[PDB]
RNA sequence: AAACCGGUUGAUCCUGCCGGACCCGACCGCUAUCGGGGUAGGGCUAAGCCAUGCGAGUCGCGCGCCCGGGGGCGCCCGGGAGCGGCGCACGGCUCAGUAACACGUGCCUAACCUAACCUCGGGAGGGGGACACCCCCGGGAAACUGGGGUCAAUCCCCCAUAGGGGAAGGGCGCUGGAAGGCCCCUUCCCCGAAAGGGCUGGCGGCCGAUCCGCCGCCAGUCGCCCGAGGGUGGGGGCACGGCCCAUCAGGUAGUUGGCGGGUUAAAGGCCCGCCAAGCCGAAGACGGGUAGGGGCGGUGAGAGCCGCGAGCCCCGAGAUGGGCACUGAGACAAGGGCCCAGGCCCUACGGGGUGCAGCAGGCGCGAAUACUCCGCAAUGCGGGCAACCGCGACGGGGCUACCCCGAGUGCCGGGCGAAGAGCCCGGCUUUUGCCCGGUCUAAAAAGCCGGGAGAAUAAGCGGGGGGCAAGUCUGGUGUCAGCCGCCGCGGUAAUACCAGCUCCGCGAGUGGUCGGGGUGUUUACUGGGCUUAAAGCGCCCGUAGCCGGCCCGGCAAGUCGCUCCUGAAAUCCCCGGGCUCAA
């Protein structure tokens, strides 16, 4: 159904995380949402939801299994200082959202400014 | 300025095709522009700490990275031969060595030898004061009384200590010492100075190279005298 | 002043009088016998053999020295994908290899060589519509050309 | 696959031309379900004309002011109009000019400049000024713009020193292949730096809530000035290489060279004064024609031929035609300036603006063509300490028979049918199409995973006399209508026209006309021919050119072998790997 393991863990001390791929194998089902993914990495790191990120979940052709891109945290500052918003976003559920909000809103002015 | 990637130098360990049609271009800094990587290019493609270029320019504005003793937080900057390279918040100290592979790949190198620098000597000017401005090869001067200015002769090498600003030792080009090729074809072979002919142009004479019966041959422009049968530097 | 762009690989098999009697029935007798859609499949199986044999007339002329960095490769590759059954055979013995060979490498062609359809047609309707497996994972292209490796690793669904 | 076939004869062997068959590019007709990959699309047509919108900003850690919230120490936060720095000379377009040091390869500048960045050495002292925004008034249709007041600076200027340049003389010394260069000494003349500015923290002092600063020191940090080298960009020079025509044979007069100067960042008839007659040309001047050059592309078994030498990358030139300047390190500057020409738009008649060869878009021309869409998330760049900001570059989708790749338009058994098509019967499947979820996406779309009903939603184009695969089957017409790349049919019994039936070739394609290659040993180096088929000048002398006896000795230029520096990337061939294989 959905069979889950750390593929690979890098550590990047320069951008205080760790990049984790992980393997999931989803045979004849459909494929994981992201909030399982991260609920899964963050009980198996015991750490919180929100210091942990996915990037991208690709799906093989012809088969249920797919492969995960995930940026884990150290604090939730540098987290969300790092992360694009589009991420912050997908990841966070609705503080992501606001943000995007803001930043559409900051850019819409100074336009206005600028004409 | 901009740098179109079909124009950005064919040893960069980047993809040709698949990508933007922009490259990052090295900032006029310290080595040749055919002959430097970008730190930004360093940092995501050869370390693979930064997975954008948003990412490498902001870990190298926090000032994490170190080249030849002095932290630089300009992701254009040019990292050529011989350079060190490191890296602040894990300790990881490289020197930019020539490589038979990559053509310039980032070996790690211990501590104590991180603060010196092997520089071959380009060239010599006579400077205000009567004094020698000694020229290296990667554009570094070095201003000396004459009398030591006068022995040292173009294309000899001179470990240098980056932290104190003085020449450690010099090693002058003669026959039988070790050298390394710095640049083209024959790159990164490491072999006995046992050969040369010598053109009108003393840039252009061509020398050989042995390492047991491996014989190479490049132009005296193109070694660089590394010691005697063990090299000062750990340059593999 | 000349831009690159991609060009036909089946036209080294495409003959170039389609309108001889003999050719469209020998043609005609081998796109029955392996279901082929069109011409064009067939054509591109006589370009994947010309290729081959033309590399083994380039081989062997080529000098002994020149020639023996290559020809053990060669071999080995073609043993590998499944079109030479000896890999240690002469040179020259690869100048007389046959389209059917590489016909009988086609997904469709093993699926109905190893009892798994019912006719040649059924098996390429089986590719297409998913039922497959190669080592797990569907492959749907019926023109595969499946090499020795994975020919024991065909399954249905 | 290193290929032939049809045609001139009563028949035969030749010559030789034309057609057929293949690939590619452009346009066009009929038809068209899906997906993937890709740097396809007003180039081949007027560098023809344009409505409208967008297309270079950033910096409060350079500077003063104003506004609003907060708080007491010395301000915190946010915003505004500006001055000021840096950038806008990169990036984007297009192909008129150009047969040229434009371009390519290989070298130079010892004849030069370069902001930003790097390194080494040294320096940052004294003093002064103005102009914005703003306030009080405006003027003008608008564009734009006037007067007074007033606060600043990393804004502007002077002074000092450092330093720099010119002339001349001398020298151990440096570089370098070689000094007209560098350094040292000597003399005079001349020019002539700087922002210790910002921030952070600490210390001390002056000062006051009508202040929230100013000053002196220290450390950190970003900065400023001089000298030298590098880096980057740029200017300039050299050798060689790549079109047609003789129904173009003489051309040139600052033209060729020398000498002395001016200008330039720098050499040069670059320009100027004098002096000489030189310079180019049949090894093709000059003249005309065509054309941006290269990487590269199509075709052929190859030599070769062609440019589809449009798209992608590098260099060049241009911004309606022709000129000339400001600023600046850099322009004589596509969305900056000035003038002539030639258009056009607004106006309040006094004035102002404007030329899409930027991204969309409109008209025109033509055989011939895309959305007045989305984002700065990727690739980069300018600005910023930074965070970040901007970018019609770039990225994404749209439209379009752009090129390549993978598939569908069912499978199985039975019957009728002919073994065919098709119909019916029984079963199977769901690629695909349709609906839903997750994933994906900057967000979407698509893709992938999964779920639902369902045979169900999906084949055309050309042709059947020979070449050349496919009908002497049927009807109609009757040298008419029509076919016909060539050979040839049709004038009553048409296998060739018009239709039916049927078969053939390729197939999401299949045809028409063009251009290139093959064809073609019809351009012949490989490799043709000249008695009679086209083709030996009526004959001879001879210049350039090409081709040239034997032996010995020297060289090593051609030649051959190895090696090095190179010939950007992409493209091409081989190998390994990753996309479901494939592309
Ligand atoms: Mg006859
Ligand atoms: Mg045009
Ligand atoms: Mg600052
Ligand atoms: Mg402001
Ligand atoms: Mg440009
Ligand atoms: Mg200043
Ligand atoms: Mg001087
Ligand atoms: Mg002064
Ligand atoms: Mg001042
Ligand atoms: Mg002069
Ligand atoms: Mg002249
Ligand atoms: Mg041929
Ligand atoms: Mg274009
Ligand atoms: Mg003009
Ligand atoms: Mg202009
Ligand atoms: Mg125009
Ligand atoms: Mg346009
Ligand atoms: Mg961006
Ligand atoms: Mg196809
Ligand atoms: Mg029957
Ligand atoms: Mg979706
Ligand atoms: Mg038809
Ligand atoms: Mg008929
Ligand atoms: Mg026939
Ligand atoms: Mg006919
Ligand atoms: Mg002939
Ligand atoms: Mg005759
Ligand atoms: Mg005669
Ligand atoms: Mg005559
Ligand atoms: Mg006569
Ligand atoms: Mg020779």
């Amino acid at each position: 159904e959905a069979q889950f393991n750390i593929l690979s863990l890098r550590e990047n001390k320069l951008l205080g995380r760790k990049e984790v791929l992980v393997e999931i194998l989803h045979r004849k089902s459909s494929t994981p949402t992201r909030q399982s993914v991260r609920e899964w990495l963050a009980k198996q790191l015991g750490v919180e939801v929100d210091k942990i990120f996915v990037r991208k979940i690709k799906t093989e052709y012809g088969i249920g299994k797919s492969k995960a891109e995930v940026h884990v945290y150290t604090d939730g500052a540098l987290a969300r200082v790092i992360e694009p918003l589009y991420i912050l976003a997908r990841n966070l559920g609705e503080e992501g959202k606001k943000l995007l909000e803001e930043a559409r809103k900051r850019r819409n002015e100074r336009r206005e400014k600028r004409r | 300025v901009h740098l179109r990637k079909s124009l950005a130098p064919y040893w960069w360990p980047i993809p040709r095709k698949a990508g933007g049609v922009w490259a990052v271009r090295p900032s006029t800094g310290p080595h040749s522009l055919e002959y430097s990587l970008p730190l930004a290019v360093v940092v995501r493609d050869v370390l693979r700490y930064a997975k954008t270029l948003r990412e490498a320019r902001y870990i190298i504005s926090r000032g994490y990275i170190k080249v030849d003793g002095v932290v630089r937080k300009d992701y254009k900057f040019p990292i050529g031969l011989m350079d060190v390279v490191e890296i602040v918040p894990t300790g990881e100290i490289y020197r930019v060595v020539p490589d038979e592979a990559k053509y310039y790949d980032l070996k790690p190198i211990p501590s104590s030898e991180a603060a010196l620098k092997p520089l071959r000597v380009e060239g010599k000017t006579a400077v205000s004061g009567g004094r020698i401005q000694l020229h290296f090869h990667d554009g570094r001067n070095l201003i000396l009384p004459p009398d030591v200015g006068r022995q040292i002769k173009t294309f000899d090498t001179v470990v240098y200590d980056l932290e104190n600003k003085a020449i450690k030792t010099h090693l002058p080009l003669r026959l039988g010492q070790l050298a390394v090729v710095t640049h083209g074809g024959n790159i990164g072979f490491v072999g006995q100075f046992f050969e040369v002919v010598w053109t009108l142009k003393r840039r252009q004479s061509v020398v050989a190279l042995r390492k047991g019966e491996e014989v190479r041959r490049t132009i005296l422009d193109y070694i660089m005298v590394i010691g005697t049968e063990a090299p000062v530097v750990k340059i593999s | 002043g000349g831009l690159k762009k991609p060009k036909k690989k089946y036209l080294a098999g495409k003959p170039k009088k389609i309108w001889n009697k003999q050719l469209l029935l020998e043609e005609l007798q081998l796109m029955g016998e392996y279901g082929l859609r069109n011409k064009k499949e067939l054509w591109l199986a006589r370009a994947r053999l010309k290729w081959i044999v033309r590399r083994a007339r380039a081989l062997l002329s080529m000098t002994a020295e020149e020639r023996a960095p290559l020809e053990v490769p060669f071999k080995e590759k073609l043993y590998k994908m499944g079109f030479i059954e000896d890999p240690n055979v002469p040179l020259d013995r690869i100048l007389s290899l046959d389209v059917r060979a590489i016909l009988e490498r086609r997904l469709q062609t093993l699926v109905f060589r190893m009892g798994l359809a019912k006719s040649i047609h059924h098996a390429r309707q089986l590719v297409v519509h998913g039922h497959v497996l190669v080592a797990g994972r569907r492959v749907t292209s019926p023109g595969f050309l499946v090499p020795r490796e994975l020919e024991d690793k065909i399954t249905i669904e």
